[PDB]
RNA sequence: AGAACUGGUACGGACAAGGGGAAUCUGACUGUCUAAUUAAAACAUAGCAUUGCGAUGGUCAGAAAGUGAUGUUGACGCAAU
RNA sequence: CUUGUGACGGCCCGUGAAAAUCCACAGGAAGGAAUAGUUUUCAUGCCAGGUCGUACUGAUAACCGCAGCAGGUCUCCAAGG
RNA sequence: GAUGGGGAAGCUCCGUUUCAAAGGCCUGAUUUUAUGCAGGCCACCAUCGAAAGGGAAUCCGGUUAAGAUUCCGGAACCUGGAUAUGGAUUCUUCACGGUAACGUAACUGAAUGUGGAGACGUCGGCGCGAGCCCUGGGAGGAGUUAUCUUUUCUUCUUAACA
């Protein structure tokens, strides 16, 4: 059974965000016009959150916790696919075949889902997705 | 009369070694706490000749456990041996080639090489192209190993010496003729100045014990005592035995 | 050394409060191998480059000439 | 042996060689079975089994490198891994 | 058929002292000193000239912007690129395979 | 066409060194110039660079070996040795 | 590459440019030396053979040394014939 | 023709320097904005760049051979037939 | 080839990291005030040794009785140092685009580590470049011309740097 889902979790292999832990919201098997092969049009994080101790009070925190997304089309080729999952509720409308092809609604939804990355990583959520990839 | 060749190399005056082109002093890991308590893992990055050497080289990279660096070992390669393998050596480490399991931890009949005399002195014995060395046997107690050189001589060494598992690579390299004063000159070129070799016999008689007389021959015995001064060894030096040797060695 | 192709930036460039010097050199060039038309060069020797302007029309560069700051010092040539 | 179920594999049923056509096909969920010659870079060998635990499919290593499954395929280049996307006729699904 | 000769002090036809025959606007054959050539930076890993890169003498790297002197992605000026891909993938599936030894070993010490 | 009977590589030698010297140079130059498959990659392109040093030209792959040949019979006796003392010390 | 025609049979027209063969002694060969009387059949050489040595060692140096060469070396090595 | 350079191929029991120096990456210590900052690997602008050699011959006359000696003395460029 | 050391009656000898307690580097703090305390860091451990090895950066025209890549005129570049403006970037604080190889005017980054360049044999052939040689047309000048010769010779060039 395929697995390249509108949940899943995948690495960039390729690519200037190449290590960035990424999570696929709107897949594309049998490619498009603008793109003649399987993409996807997966959301990423750019700046993975800093490492924060006890010592840090209340605004080291704020700091150390900032995060910088993106959103991106990739060809399947250019991923690996995890057995992690991360569901996408809150951004999968704005992320669109359409949020792309002109500036604007890309950084206003770069804005949501910094927004939802953030929120989520207050919490204990997807502790591996916020954790960078060491290599 | 005049101060004979052999004794004239020691001033080393023109008779040292050309150690331009060598890529160093080819010695084992310094023997730490890991490696008598446990094992370690290196990664084997080049292997390259060593000029005035028939064996090539290993070049293998380490951790170091201290500090955050990386510390690079050059190890003889031994027969087998390919870049990008993983080289455990250790107390601990698994008996495979290219590992540097100490004598004491290693079953008879196993074939290493490089090994060391003593513990720590980063390896001594069977360090040329295409030898080896076997182990006999162990003694448990007041350890202590048997172990046969490439000499033929039986050696007893400490069990807590190390030695790298494997033959070291290069060997028949003295099977293919030279043909050429040229070959052995560019063989000789980077390991010292000892070519070409001149006949004593056809030497003046101030400049060799054999030299002087009508016709080129040594008139005195060639087979020189051990008691002998410099300036008279020059020969045969405490020859046992001399001529062809025909039947077993009987060692 | 450098070639401007902007006649703003050209302009602009003559008020960057270094330049004290500038000249002006005629060419009779061949467009093709019936007319031969007059090319001129506006040369701007800045502090650390000189900046080479290049018009092949002669109202634009009488407009040009005209539109020099008089502060400027021009040589013909 | 096994090389002749790979034998009325080609000739009955459908299949891939190389590792970008199985990688493709095993990514569309449309691969059974996967071989892994023996001398594979494990490299490709381990993200070969990752790929095949996420898809749900069934994986044999052939005993023999590039060569020998190549000619177990019948052909007459080297193949370092063969994907089965149908059987055809044969029983290497239901068996192995 | 002019003939030239060396603009400087050391008349050896050595590595530094290479010349080239150059016309001048003055008319006459002049010769003209060349640097030594240009190597193309290398990748850590794969060892092949990886590319995107300015090739100078050392130095000379001083003078020009960032760049020049990078590319846009990890390990930019410094590895291969299918060098950082291979690696990316090999760090993947090596930690992965150390979450399933550690499983498997709990799971084996916990059976006894 | 054949252009030698017997000489082979060593016709580079012309008459001189002496028959058998040129013969047994024959032997092992042929076994130091050959192509061998490369136990990684699989193909007919492994070569010697030096004395002892095996490279194969695609897979980049390095090995240590014989100085005339991959790997000598000594050393595959020792690797089998190997194999059994350490499937005889594991179990 | 070929064919006619032509000249006091000339024609690689000056320059440039191997004499050859039948044998014997001796050294296998390329190479090196008695600058300023001897270039050889002398020396070296590859090959062959012998000896010593497992490093607290062999060969050699220094007056001595907390000294050295072989040795950034380890018998497929080093050293002496 | 000379020379530079690229991709090559042949050869080795020969695989054919080192250091100064410059750069990149990994790393995330530290510092950072909104009524205002951060930035001098982007552009433009300002100042300084010390000390010693610098002529000529380089050879049948400038060097050594007692000398204005047919000797010796490292190297670059090289037209036409 | 000094030093620590060790020999030698001694002139001196060995040795160059050796049985050594072998140091400077940045940030700041204090603004009696100059710089000690606040820190942290780091472990080679003198020096000499190439006018052909490595090496930051310049070319053209003209000028003298004799100097020039050095002088004059013009046009650049490098290093070191101060700095101001413009540009860039930020309310998602430390940029974006391309599937990708990667692109741009920029587009923080200490300790520490890794890598690259410096940095490299010889020979044979092939491709490419530059200069030279050969040659056509044309625009000038000179020579031969009893006879022939759209003839013989000669000038038509473009540096560093962007
Ligand atoms: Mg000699
Ligand atoms: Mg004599
Ligand atoms: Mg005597
Ligand atoms: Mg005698
Ligand atoms: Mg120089
Ligand atoms: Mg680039
Ligand atoms: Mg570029
Ligand atoms: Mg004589
Ligand atoms: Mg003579
Ligand atoms: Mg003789
Ligand atoms: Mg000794
Ligand atoms: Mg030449
Ligand atoms: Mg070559
Ligand atoms: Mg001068
Ligand atoms: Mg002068
Ligand atoms: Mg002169
Ligand atoms: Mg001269
Ligand atoms: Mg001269
Ligand atoms: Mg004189
Ligand atoms: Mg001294
Ligand atoms: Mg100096
Ligand atoms: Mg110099
Ligand atoms: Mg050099
Ligand atoms: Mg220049
Ligand atoms: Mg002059
Ligand atoms: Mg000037
Ligand atoms: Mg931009
Ligand atoms: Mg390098
Ligand atoms: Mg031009
Ligand atoms: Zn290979």
């Amino acid at each position: 059974a395929k697995f390249l889902k509108a949940g899943k979790v995948a690495v960039v292999v390729r690519g200037r965000y190449a290590g960035k832990k990424v999570v696929i919201v709107k897949p594309h098997d049998e490619g498009s016009k603008s793109h003649p092969f399987g993409h996807a049009l997966v959301a990423g994080i750019e700046r993975y959150p800093l490492k924060v101790t006890k010592k840090h009070g209340a605004k080291k925190v704020a700091k150390r916790t900032k995060i910088k997304p993106f959103i991106k089309v990739v060809n399947y080729n250019h991923l690996l696919p995890t057995r992690y999952t991360l569901d996408v509720e809150a951004f999968k409308s704005v992320v669109s075949t359409e949020t792309f092809e002109q500036p604007s609604q890309r950084e206003e939804a770069k804005k949501v889902v910094k927004k939802a990355f953030e929120e989520r990583h207050q919490a204990g959520k997807n502790q591996w997705f916020f954790s960078k990839l060491r290599f | 009369g005049r101060v004979i060749r052999n004794q004239r190399k020691g001033a080393g005056s023109i008779f040292t070694s050309h150690t331009r082109l060598r890529q160093g002093a080819a010695k084992l890991r310094t023997l730490d706490y890991a490696e008598r308590h446990g094992y370690i893992r290196g990664i084997v990055k080049q292997i390259v000749h060593d000029s005035g050497r028939g064996a090539p080289l290993a070049k293998v990279v380490f951790r170091d456990p201290y500090k955050y660096r990386l510390r690079e070992e050059i190890f003889i390669a031994n027969e087998g041996v390919h870049t990008g393998q993983f080289i455990y050596a250790g107390k601990k480490a698994s008996l495979n080639v290219g590992n540097v399991l100490p004598l004491g931890s290693v079953p008879e009949g196993t074939i290493v090489s490089n090994v060391e005399e003593k513990p720590g002195d980063r390896g001594a014995l069977a360090r040329a192209s295409g030898n080896y060395v076997i182990i006999i046997g162990h003694n448990p107690d007041e350890n202590k190993t048997r172990v046969r050189l490439p000499s033929g001589a039986k050696k007893v060494i400490s069990s807590d010496a190390r030695g790298v598992i494997g033959v070291i690579a290069g060997g028949g390299r003295v099977d293919k003729p030279l043909l050429k004063a040229g070959r052995a000159f560019h063989k000789y070129r980077l390991k010292r100045n000892s070519w070409p070799k001149t006949r004593g016999v056809a030497m003046n008689p101030v400049d060799h014990p054999h030299g002087g007389g009508n016709h080129q021959h040594i008139g005195k015995a060639s087979t020189i005592s051990r008691g002998a001064v410099s300036g008279q060894k020059a020969g045969l030096i405490a020859a046992r035995r001399t001529g062809l040797l025909r039947g077993s060695q009987k060692t | 050394a450098r070639e401007i192709t902007d006649i703003k930036q050209f302009l602009e460039l003559t008020r960057r409060a270094d330049v004290k010097t500038a000249t002006v050199k005629i060419n009779k060039k061949l467009n093709k191998a019936g007319k031969p038309f007059r090319q001129t060069k506006f040369k701007v020797r800045g502090s650390s480059s000189l900046y080479t302007l290049v018009i092949n029309d002669a109202g634009k560069a009488k407009k040009l000439i005209q539109s020099l700051p008089p502060t400027l010092k021009v040589n013909r040539l | 042996s096994i090389n002749q179920k790979l034998a009325l594999v080609i000739k009955s049923g459908k299949y891939t060689l190389g590792y970008k056509s199985t990688v493709k096909s095993l990514r569309q969920g449309k691969s059974k079975l996967i071989i892994i010659a023996a001398n594979t870079p494990v490299l490709r060998k381990s993200e070969l089994e990752y790929y095949a635990m996420l898809s749900k499919t069934k994986v044999y290593y052939f005993q023999g490198g590039n060569n020998e499954l190549g000619t177990a395929v019948g052909k007459l280049f080297r193949v370092g891994v063969v994907s089965i996307l149908e059987a055809g006729d044969s029983d290497i699904l239901t068996t192995l | 058929a002019q003939r030239v000769t060396f603009r400087r002090r050391n008349p050896y036809n050595t590595r530094s002292n290479k010349i080239k025959v150059v016309k001048t606007p003055g008319g006459i054959l002049r010769a003209q000193h060349v640097k030594k050539l240009a190597t193309r930076p290398k990748c850590g890993d794969c060892g092949s000239a990886l590319q995107g890169i300015s090739t100078l003498r050392p130095r000379q790297y001083a003078t020009v912007s960032k760049t020049h002197k990078t590319v846009s992605r990890a390990y930019g000026g410094s590895r291969c690129a299918n060098c950082v891909k291979e690696r990316i993938i090999r760090a993947f599936l090596i930690e992965e395979q150390k979450i399933v030894k550690k499983v498997v070993k709990e799971q084996t010490e916990a059976a006894k | 066409a054949k252009r030698t009977k017997k000489v082979g590589i060593t016709g580079k030698y012309g008459v001189r060194y002496g028959s058998s010297l040129r013969r047994q140079v024959k032997k092992l130059e042929i076994q130091q110039h050959a192509r061998y498959d490369c136990s990684f990659c699989g193909k007919k392109t492994v070569k010697r660079g030096a004395a002892g040093i095996w490279t194969c030209s695609c897979c980049k792959k390095t090995v240590a070996g014989g100085a005339y040949t991959v790997s000598t019979a000594a050393a595959a006796t020792v690797r089998s040795t190997i194999r059994r003392l350490r499937e005889m010390v594991e179990a």
